[PDB]
């Protein structure tokens, strides 16, 4: 017949706590806007968004 | 004039390991979208 597996018996969930936020928004919604000759970039890392 | 007696050793390969494939379970494991693009087919594994 055909293969059977196993079905999970609980689940597991790891996160780390107590992280800042990214604030994207206020990077987006910023009253400096560039231009295609000079546009920015800012990387978002180790935060919650 | 004088004689001995001399012994070799020779093997035949008869039988091999029989091997059985799951193809069902070789290409769509535990994975629902798989078998529903498995099934379109069928006849592959059942071949097989
Ligand atoms: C825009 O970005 C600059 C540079 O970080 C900052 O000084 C300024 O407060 C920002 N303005 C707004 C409205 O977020």
């Amino acid at each position: 017949l055909s293969g059977f597996t196993v079905k999970p018996v609980a689940t597991v969930y790891r996160r780390i706590p107590n992280l800042p936020d990214c604030d994207i928004d206020n990077w987006l919604n910023n009253v400096s806007v560039p231009s295609p000759l000079n546009w920015e970039r800012r990387i978002f890392s180790n935060c919650n968004f | 004039t004088n004689f001995t007696i001399a012994g070799h050793e020779e093997f035949i390969q008869t039988s091999s390991p029989k091997v059985t494939i799951d193809c069902s379970a070789f290409v769509c494991s535990n994975y629902a979208a798989c078998h529903d693009l498995l099934s379109e087919y069928g006849t592959f594994c059942d071949n097989i």
